[PDB]
């Protein structure tokens, strides 16, 4: 069952694009979306290093999106979930 | 100026668009109707704009003219139906007032004006007031085609038949309608010199059928449509009551009456189980009321509380085989050979479209005095076989495991239903059809197969009972047909062998400037009109002449109709009205086809043939064909053989054709289609358009002037004049991507054992060994790689290039 | 060579994402499918990509075995 | 035993039709007719008593079903049992001029005969 993946993963570091292996490093580091990317995306930050390497400001590096929401993980505003759309 | 002329003497025969109240004539609106090219229609534009139908702005939009894309066309037309219905009307309302006069003559369409009146007496003779007669045969059967396209019917069924009136509140439990019918055929038709019935059992004989089928469906597109299917009534076996059918009311034969009923029965044999369950009432009783608000079409759904949702998987990519052609060096940039076929996933919304695609289909009135030589002529193609009823012990079935149908298919495939039966028990079931009509439910699934684009193919299982007495009939009919080399349709012959080289050469025959053709229909199953299905069933029963009467006949006629061509589908967990269109369940549907696409070439020659005007035909023994032709047509009632065998010696002189169900390839005389006495394409268009209800567009309509490359494309193959040991030979190649797609998308049935994989090698190397010898190297080293790969799945566990070489050979 | 292999990643993402039983979603399978037929179709090498980033962001939006 | 076989399944298929079939409506239905012969597609229009309509958008939800009670077939229908087109149950009072994007769609009401 494990192999289908195994071929899967295989492929997608040979496609060796910027965006793939940048998501693959984040979801890897454990920074994964919530939603869909719109061509509105919500995203997990597990730690304050993701934040640090990957917010700066209001400006936000991924795959780029410019970002402020900021609540908390709690659903109080201040993990922090951030929605944003392509600017 | 020019205009559209039906003129009829010595001299000249055929309806011509030459030079010579409203601006335009009846006739003029039927030839631009039934002669339509998109190029040069300004006429239908002015027609349409001149009245207020729509606006020109409606035509400034791109694909003003189709039906499929776009289907809003038929709203417009509907009101030149209304007008239609009025200056009909005005047809009776004068030859019962000149046949009081007295005088004998004939009624041509261009006499009339648009609004109905009419003019120029000039050709009548006088006789005694009370004793004339007018001929309006001509008429009537050149008015034919836009009766149904544009109905008049939706406009004419209202309270007093006042467009500004309520509907009418018919009886919901009356179904007969024949003293309706026979009241509209007195107002709309009286004078029309033949016999006609409301019902098809009272009609003498296939012609006749044929005549009352076309009024049928004529007089019945103007009714409640609740009330066509099954008729019930109240049965009991053993005390408990049934409710099963004991009837049935078409569209197209009337009501018909089972003669074999068994009210108070006390018990059911197999035979009356399998009847009963093939039944609609009981499932149609038993179920819940829906209101689908999808589709279109009526529906009455029940079997379950909750509708299904089927969705269609992706393929299975293999790596092995892609990675050793990459490695081989494919795929790289700049290239012509690449991937371009796959495995597309579907929804659902997929069925439902599709069944939208069969909302895809109008009632149709087709000309009759055409149609009757058309088949006349399509019968003298028929005439080297041979037919007739068997016994159960002469059907040869083949591949027993193939659906079997709904709701049949909960406990088997037809090979328990065969082999459970009893020889005697199937001829009893085939003489008991023989006086009854069994109406059917089909299953509807999507069909999982390589395409080119991202559309859903489907598939429909008809039931047992229906293709076990197709399989009678069309067993026989169809080994004599298929067991059989040189003939017009090429159905069963393998290309191998030099097979595909003896199927040129005949086409060749003795054609003088051989041109090549082909087409294509769009939109076949879904758009396939009533009319053409019936004339094809009835030639297949033409070949009956010595096993029935005309009773057993027409019920087999009627079966057909009922199981095939207008039964109620089982899409999903829902019954649907079907409203007609061929099924793909059967081989005599591949049949049909070509015998749908036999008439649609007859046609367009006898259109090419006597829509040109004979004065500027330069031979005289052609002029006198086309004299002939018109004659025949629109004239003697009775079949003549000599002038239909000298029609047949003459297409099969100057157009040779190579038919298969659907696709066809055309060697014909150059001079003569310059001067049209052959058919064009443009005449084709015009066919299709004004006949089946689809737009043929010229993108996919091809032309070769050199023969020396063969068909440009026939059967999904391509073909190259190669030399093979001082011998000049066609070869069939394929396009080789669909090679590599079937090579790299495999659908999980091989993906296990590696014998079939094998098997599918070898066979798309067979398929694919020819392109050797085409002149780029691509194609070759695509025929290596597969040699190669089948070499090393052969050494991991035919492997030879020579294998695949004889096959070619016609030794 | 990089018109091909997008399209047999998109193949094999598609079938692993049906392989997790994400079809017991009418909305999120429609869109899976609607982006994986939009790949198949494509003959221009820059926006697949986009559609590749977007389908793997599917699935690995949803906790991934 | 295989011909049996599928002997007895219709034979169980016939008889469970049966137990959900005989009232009396269609016996009067029948019995105002002229002999007893009706067609098929007014069986289950004037006599089975459970109507169920698939909504493939709002705007039709809107334009047929506004309300509790709604009318088809010259008669009057009580709505029950809203479902989505995932089988889980919705409650009627979610389905809205702006939430209806969130909900996956068709729908399926599912109505009983009311008197
Ligand atoms: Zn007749
Ligand atoms: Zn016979």
């Amino acid at each position: 069952t494990s192999a289908m993946q195994t071929m899967l993963f295989t492929m997608l570091r040979k496609l060796d694009n910027d965006a793939l292996n940048n998501i693959i490093n984040n979801a890897r580091d454990g920074c994964v979306p919530l939603n869909i990317i719109p061509l509105k995306l919500m995203v997990v930050i597990p730690d304050y290093n993701t934040y640090k390497n990957t917010c700066d400001g209001t400006t936000f590096t991924y795959a780029l999106w410019e970002i402020q929401q900021v609540v908390d993980a709690d659903s109080k505003i201040v993990p922090l979930i951030v929605t944003a759309l392509r600017a | 100026v020019y205009r559209a002329f039906d003129i009829y003497n010595d001299k000249v025969a055929g309806f011509a668009k030459f030079l010579k109240l409203t601006k335009y004539t009846m006739a003029d609106l039927v030839y631009a109707l039934r002669h339509f090219d998109e190029g040069n229609c300004d006429t239908l534009k002015e027609i349409l704009v001149t009245y207020n139908c729509c606006d020109d702005d409606y035509f400034n939009k791109k694909d003003w003219y189709d039906f499929v894309e776009n289907p809003d066309i038929l709203r417009v037309y509907a009101n030149l139906g209304e007008r239609v219905r009025q200056a009909l009307l005005k047809t009776v309302q004068f030859c019962d007032a000149m046949r009081n006069a007295g005088i004998v003559g004939v009624l041509t369409l261009d006499n009339q004006d648009l609004n109905g009146n009419w003019y120029d007496f000039g050709d009548f003779i006088q006789t005694t007031p009370g004793s004339g007669v007018p001929v309006v045969d001509s008429y009537y059967s050149l008015l034919m085609p836009i009766l149904t396209l544009t109905r008049a019917l939706t406009a004419e069924s209202h309270v007093d038949t006042d467009l500004t009136k309520p509907y009418i509140k018919w009886d919901l439990l009356k179904y007969d309608f024949t003293e309706e019918r026979l009241k509209l055929f007195d107002r709309y038709f009286k004078y029309w010199d033949q016999t006609y019935h409301p019902n098809c059992v009272n009609c003498l004989d296939d012609r006749c059928i044929l005549h009352c089928a076309n009024f049928n469906v004529l007089f019945s597109t103007v009714f409640p449509p609740t009330s066509f299917g099954p008729l019930v009534r109240k049965i009991f076996v053993d005390g408990v009551p049934f409710v099963v059918s004991t009837g049935y009311h078409f569209r197209e034969l009337g009501v018909v009456h089972n003669q074999d009923v068994n009210l108070h029965s006390s018990r059911l044999s197999f035979k009356e189980l399998l009847v009963y369950a093939a039944d609609p009432a009981m499932h149609a009783a038993s179920g819940n009321l829906l209101l689908d608000k999808r589709t279109t079409c009526f529906s009455v759904a029940a079997l379950t509380n909750n509708v299904a949702f089927q969705t269609v998987k992706p393929g299975n990519f293999n790596k092995d085989f892609y990675d050793f052609a990459v490695s081989k060096g494919f795929f790289k940039e700049g290239s012509s050979v690449e991937l371009k076929h796959f495995f597309f996933a579907q929804d659902g919304n997929a069925a439902i479209s599709d069944y939208d695609y069969y909302r895809y289909n109008l009632p149709t009135m087709c000309d009759i005095r055409q149609l009757l030589f058309v088949v006349e002529v399509v019968d003298k193609y028929f005439d080297c076989y041979d037919g007739g009823c068997i016994n159960a012990n002469q059907v040869i079935v083949n591949n027993l495991d193939k659906s079997a149908g709904f709701p049949f298919n909960k406990w088997g495939k037809a090979r328990l239903y065969y082999d459970s039966m009893s020889y005697e028990d199937q001829d009893a079931l085939f003489a008991y059809t023989k006086r009854n009509v069994i109406p059917t439910i089909t299953q509807m699934n999507l069909k999982y197969a390589i395409s080119a684009k991202n559309r859903a193919r489907t598939v429909a299982g008809v039931s047992i009972c229906s293709t076990m007495t197709n399989r009678q009939f069309h067993q026989k009919l169809l080994k004599s047909i298929a067991a059989t080399r040189g003939a017009t349709v090429v159905i069963g012959t393998s290309k191998f062998y030099g097979g595909w080289h003896n199927m040129l050469k005949t086409v060749y025959s003795d054609v003088e400037n051989p041109h090549l053709m082909g087409w294509d229909y769009p939109k076949c199953d879904r758009a396939m009109p009533n009319m053409l299905r019936i004339m094809a069933s009835l030639v297949l029963a033409r070949k009956h002449t010595t096993c029935c009467s005309l009773s057993h006949r027409f019920y087999r006629l009627a079966n057909e109709c009922a199981q095939v061509l207008s039964e109620m589908v089982m899409c999903g967990g829902s019954l649907y009205v079907k409203p007609g269109g061929t099924s793909s369940g059967d081989a005599t549907t591949a049949y049909a086809n070509s015998v749908f696409n036999i008439c649609q070439a007859v046609t367009a020659n006898v259109n090419a043939l006597l829509s040109t005007d004979g004065n500027k035909i330069a031979d005289k023994y052609v002029r006198n064909l086309q004299h002939r032709l018109y004659e025949c047509l629109y004239r003697n009632r009775d079949v003549d053989t000599d002038f239909v065998n000298e029609f047949y010696a003459y297409l099969r002189k100057h157009f040779s054709m190579m038919i298969l169900s659907d696709d066809a390839v055309v060697c014909f005389n150059s001079t003569y289609a310059s001067q049209g006495l052959v058919a064009s394409i443009k005449n084709f268009k015009s066919v299709l358009y004004y006949q089946n209800n689809v737009f043929m567009s010229e993108a996919k309509c091809w032309t070769e002037t050199d023969l020396t490359k063969g068909p440009h494309e026939f059967c999904s193959q391509h073909t190259m004049l190669v030399k093979q040991g001082d011998d000049y030979v066609y070869l069939p190649y394929p396009d080789p991507s669909r090679i590599l797609g079937a090579g790299c998308f495999v659908d999980d049935i091989v993906k296990t054992d590696g014998t079939l994989m094998i098997e599918r090698f070898v066979s798309l190397a067979i398929d694919a060994y020819p392109l050797t010898k085409h002149p780029n190297q691509e194609y070759a080293d695509v025929f290596h790689l597969y040699l190669q790969y089948i070499r090393k799945l052969h050494d991991e566990l035919y492997w030879e290039p020579e294998f695949y070489e004889a096959m070619y050979t016609p030794h | 060579s990089k018109m091909s292999d997008v399209k047999c990643t998109s193949v094999v993402l598609l079938s692993v994402l049906q392989q997790l039983r994400v079809e017991s979603s009418s909305k999120l399978w429609a869109q899976c499918v609607q982006l994986h037929n939009d790949i198949l179709l494509a003959k221009d090498t820059t926006e697949a990509f986009e559609k590749m980033v977007s389908l793997l962001s599917v699935l690995l939006s949803m906790q991934g075995a």
